[PDB]
């Protein structure tokens, strides 16, 4: 980018910051704990209970 | 010459076969009533955000 502007001749550049992007430890986030809005079910068959 | 001695009664239990249970408060040998209101739904959170 630039780091100062005066015309399109003189100008100074500078790198753009470091921005690792990736999951998170563990795989925090992938999925809904702690919810009773999205509750994920380990339920028997026949005997349906959550 | 033969007193007759009366049974002490029971006080039938509390924590019974119909027993509406709350742990602070008494519970309640009867029938009771509950409510599914929508003023509350409010001051919770993470159950409807944009619902």
């Amino acid at each position: 980018h630039f780091a100062d502007f005066v015309d399109d001749r003189r100008a100074t550049a500078a790198g753009n910051r470091p921005n690792y992007i990736g999951f998170r430890d563990n795989f925090i986030g992938m999925m809904y704990y702690n919810s009773g809005s999205n509750t994920g079910s380990f339920s028997s068959q026949t005997q349906q209970l959550n | 010459m033969e007193v007759y001695v009366p049974p002490p009664r029971v006080m039938a239990p509390t924590e019974g076969r119909n027993s509406i249970s709350y742990n602070p408060i008494a519970p309640l040998q009867d029938t009771t009533h509950i409510y599914i209101i929508d003023n509350k739904t409010s001051d919770i959170e993470n159950l409807n955000i944009h619902k």
